[PDB]
């Protein structure tokens, strides 16, 4: 009995979200941050900014330094989560587009380094609709790091129609400085919201307060915070608005599937979780589309810890068993076996 | 014992065609039993063959005499699945892979060989029907491909005598529909969506898309589904021969013709496959006609077409594929009915 | 069946020490802030909030239902800060408890059960006298000085050598250094004689000189070296011989390199001509608290020295346990 | 599990400073809870540990354990029966005893709380200003609360050597005291009756921080009461100021023994000179008692007929709960004491 119980880790651009297998919640969430005992990872180092340098390891999604990203392993793995691997079975989460190396560094690191039983990677927009319960769609995921908009059919990716925007949740915050310096005025970003016509919302152009400094009220540039995501112009990007991102996905796509994929629309991130992005993407995504099709846009309310949820409803079933990779295939077929079982 | 079911629990595939059957069902036996290497060499001919009918006896029959050694899921399984088994041109998506494998393998034999001089001398007999614009010997193979993929120059116009000889050839399915371009990940495997390893990805490419014009009587898809796509009959195939024949009029009494013209066949079938033009089992099949079969009687030559005799490695990468195509899909069973009774 | 673990927690005004019994190592320490600290100089002054840190050590750092919890007390608690802790531990934790004192835990490490320790931490140094292992009530001696107080001072001294620490990250810059570089002078004066992060400074002798004289800081209080000695007057004539041969430095604050060889000549001045006066000091100290506290939760007979929940059915803390 | 309990004692039993005392507190745990009819043997035990006679009650004891061996266990009896052939009492660490003492006199004082007409004290004033009128008391009229009786009882100190020397001559015990002359001085302590500064206090039974005095044995007077008399928690005399209340009292015995309450209003002044004496740590019960239990003394009582009970209450049950949990803990405490002082010798 006691059928050993999975670990997930959704190792982010920001954050790091792991919990256990079968949950539904993610236990430990911390910083991506190793700081540098000869290392500090987590929550920790940001406390210990002053005589450290935190460095983040997983940029963009995709991981950078594996020095230091073996130490928000270990972290989680053992002082976050206090669980020896080499029992339990850990699947990992991955990024869009990862490169292949990446896909072979996990594979040794967590069964030469941490000798696991079993490991597994998966792009993290799938899990996303896994949570959805849906198969095929489109999911447009919105961490701190890397906003993508990627199609799956029928449990896999196009990898030719991913696509990637580098906007996102630290940049709209950065963003934000400047305007909120510009009132002449850590974020209160739990008063933004993203509005329907930000020219109509502009021309009605609320309370905020900490002890110290003074009650301050959030200025016209709470929706315009978002509005990064819509227009990226606001930071000076030509680069394409998440409606438009979407859109031109869609029809880099064999015209059969399409009709599925506007449908499906999840939207996954919490850079998605501003109120009302759910009918701006809509607003906008029937305007660039023929009129008959239905454009459905999903946004569970779990969605920033989607990737997490579908990943424990993924190892939380009895038919992943077989998908896993057992330690001798890779002491077999050595890392290479990341292909071959984790499609 | 993980094994075992694992195929049975790929063997409740709605989309299982005949191409994988054979290949799952070799792999529960490639582990149960383990002297047998005389069967599983004579499953590849055939199923290089496309003969899988014959396979499927040559399978059921190998069940009953070794079920002692087997288990009773392995021995009843197949004999339920096997007779509700029909093939789909469309989406035989495991044939495509192993055939795309055997591209690469061909041309790595001949690649193997030095003598690339016999392309040079087709050239001239390239000259006498209509260089080929080139002023490089012919001296590596992407300059001897692309030479023989020029014979495409020799058009409709050309080769009609031949098309005239054939009565399988106004027998062909292809629509008169523009459908237009999709972005593969493989040529062979064109489609969209299909797990690929990454071992076999590739630049992003823009493919077209083929419709089977189904109404035809007679139409090669219908007459053997085996082969996928649409099919691929040939008709650029013919135009080879006007540079074949003419080829063998010119250089004739040469004491290695067969084996010259053996180069040149399999490798225009082997650069045909790996680009996605057309498959296998049909530039095959336009040379099988008796008035094509002629030419290299009037020689004494006997056409060895593109037959290996070690395809193991191809034969097992798509287990892999079948086996993680099969599984994959029971995963998604499970969720779809697990949500669907979260509702 | 397996013998299920007894867990040790030694809430402290500073960080909190957690781990898991009989284990060479705690497993996690943790700064006490709910930003609010429950603690006070030694005494929780805030108990809801630390129904909070207990909730983190029981679960997200460890990881209470069947494990066995002994939280440690400090000498001369108000009592009613006993009761509590018993009736948060079993009702709201239903806890399968023991409270100890800190020092006795200290002496206990020690491998012995009578002297005199002196423990500075960060809320209060406190000096007190174990004979048989009990803390004695009419010698207890505390100062309401100690290490958070001497990082502040590493601050001013700073201060005004012109580096300037201001910041919440920079003045953990401070801590760091009062924690290694600075230390405890055998001659402070010929010391600050010689004197005529590693941005150096020669405020190293005075930052740890403030436990000794605490007049830099302000305060009307003897120095350590005293309030150990006055602690050991107000105890029988009998049995100071040992207290004087078996005095233990304990504690983080006693990390500074050096109170050993000054505890000794300070003390040994002020003591009687001819008793023995004999100082140890573990290198674990800043961890002795705990280990103490293994050890015990691992001894055969303390098992019994605990309370049952039955026995549970708050002022079974007075009467059951010391 | 219960079995922790049971060892505990197994455990417990060994200890290097147990006495008979504590045997007879600990077993009645282990009788009263081996067991779960037998509640009069936990009373008559009882009233014997008032009397200080262990001797006879714990061989009473093993005769019970045996007879109800039957629900007992073959391990309770053979400890048990192994401890008692070598026991002994020390006065300077008796001190479970003095637990119970000091907790009995506050005991003792609800009772004469409960006791109303505090004039009985009242008219004790008119006996001792014709005493020693020289040091005459002049106070309230009225003792109105038991503290106001208790200070002025406690002033019979002034009555000097002088008018109490005709009295204390006769005894033939008082000779035969043995507390030394060597002022050794004072010792600052949080319990007065159990004075010993390094006991085991329970945070409910704590005083404020007085400073207690340290007196010596003097072993050698050929007599020493504590040499007669082991059992009585520390003792290096007998209660000479008793001596005192007598004059007061035996001029008042002969005022009033034509009142008809003197037999309720003496022992109303007995009782509370027992309890604050031992509450204030200047004796214990039976230096106090001892005195007056002499045959000259109880003369005075005999010829107008007052039967005296020298505060005795036959409740003391909770007294003895109370103690027998301090042994338990003093005695597992006291018993790692040493697991520590050998494992620590491992180290080295």
């Amino acid at each position: 009995e006691e059928e050993i119980a999975a670990l997930v880790i959704d190792n982010g651009s920001g954050m790091c979200k792991a919990g256990f297998a079968g949950d539904d919640a993610p236990r430990a969430v911390f910083p991506s941050i190793v700081g540098r005992k000869d290392s500090y990872v987590g929550d920790e180092a940001q406390s210990k900014r002053g005589i450290l340098t935190l460095k983040y390891p997983i940029e963009h999604g995709i991981v950078t330094n594996w020095d230091d990203m073996e130490k928000i392993w270990h972290h989680t793995f053992y002082n976050e989560l206090r669980v020896a691997p080499e029992e339990h079975p850990v699947l990992l989460t991955e990024a869009p587009l990862n490169p292949k190396a990446n896909r072979e560094k996990m594979t040794q690191i967590m069964f030469e380094t941490f000798n696991t039983p079993a490991m597994y990677v998966a792009i993290q927009a799938v899990l996303s609709l896994y949570a959805s319960g849906r198969t095929t769609g489109i999911v447009m995921d919105s961490g701190d790091g890397v906003t993508h908009t990627v199609p799956i059919y029928e449990g896999y990716a196009l990898p030719h129609a991913i696509l990637r925007l580098d906007l996102a949740g630290r940049d709209l915050t950065d963003y934000l400085m400047k305007i909120l310096t510009e009132r002449g005025y850590d974020i209160k970003e739990k008063l933004c919201y993203v509005a329907l016509d930000f020219e109509q919302e502009m021309a009605t152009a609320k309370s905020y307060e900490l002890p110290d400094g003074q009650v301050i009220t959030i200025g016209n540039e709470r929706f315009r915070c978002p509005e990064a995501l819509f227009q990226p112009s606001f930071l000076g990007m030509e680069s394409c608005g998440i409606h438009e991102t979407t859109f031109n996905s869609i029809m880099k796509c064999d015209v059969d599937i399409r009709k599925d994929l506007y449908a499906n629309t999840v939207l996954s991130g919490g850079t998605t979780m501003y109120p009302g992005i759910a009918d701006r993407m809509q607003k906008e995504i029937t305007a660039l589309a023929p009129s008959t099709m239905k454009i459905k846009i999903i946004a569970p309310p779990e969605r920033k810890y989607s990737v997490w949820i579908g990943g424990s409803i993924l190892a939380s079933l009895s038919t992943f068993q077989q998908m896993w990779i057992s330690k001798q295939e890779y002491d077999e077929s050595g890392p290479s076996i990341v292909h071959r079982k984790c499609f | 014992q993980k094994i075992e079911l694992s195929i049975s629990l790929s063997l409740d595939s709605p989309k299982l065609d005949e191409s994988d059957f054979i290949l799952l069902s070799v792999k529960y036996l490639e582990k149960s039993l383990g002297e047998f290497s005389g069967f599983f060499e004579d499953i590849e001919k055939l199923y290089f063959k496309q003969n899988y009918k014959e396979a499927i006896e040559k399978i059921l029959d190998f069940c009953k005499k070794n079920e002692s050694l087997l288990s009773e899921q392995v021995v009843q399984r197949l004999a339920e699945v096997a007779p509700r088994l029909k093939s789909n041109p469309k989406d035989n998506e495991s044939r495509r892979l192993y055939e795309t494998l055997y591209a690469d393998h061909l041309e790595s034999v001949i690649k193997q060989e030095s003598d690339l001089s016999v392309f040079n001398e087709l050239r001239d007999s390239y000259n006498a029907v209509k260089a080929v614009t080139h002023e490089t010997e012919i001296k590596t193979l992407d300059e001897a491909k692309q030479f023989i993929l020029s014979f495409v120059m020799l058009n409709d116009n050309v080769e009609l005598p031949l098309k005239a000889q054939s009565e399988r050839y106004p027998k062909k399915d292809r629509s008169r529909e523009e459908l237009g371009n999709t972005p593969s990940a493989n040529p062979g495997i064109m489609k969209p969506n299909s797990p690929n390893f990454t071992d076999n990805l590739v630049p992003v490419r823009d493919v077209p898309k083929i419709a089977i014009n189904e109404k035809v009587a007679g139409g090669y898809s219908k007459t053997k589904p085996t082969t996928p796509f649409v099919a691929s009959l040939s008709g650029t195939t013919y135009s080879l021969m006007v540079v074949l024949t003419d080829y063998i009029e010119k250089h004739k009494t040469d004491k290695d013709i067969e084996k010259k013209v053996n180069q040149i066949i399999n490798l225009w079938i082997s650069s045909y496959i790996k680009e996605g033009y057309h498959s296998y089992s049909e530039v095959v099949d336009v040379l099988t006609e008796p008035f094509l079969q002629s030419i290299f009687d009037k020689a004494n030559i006997k056409l060895n077409y593109g037959v290996l005799d070690d395809t193991h490695a191809e034969f097992r990468k798509a287990q892999d594929y079948v086996f993680g195509l099969t599984i994959q899909s029971a995963m998604h069973h499970e969720l779809q009915e697990r949500f669907k009774n979260k509702e």
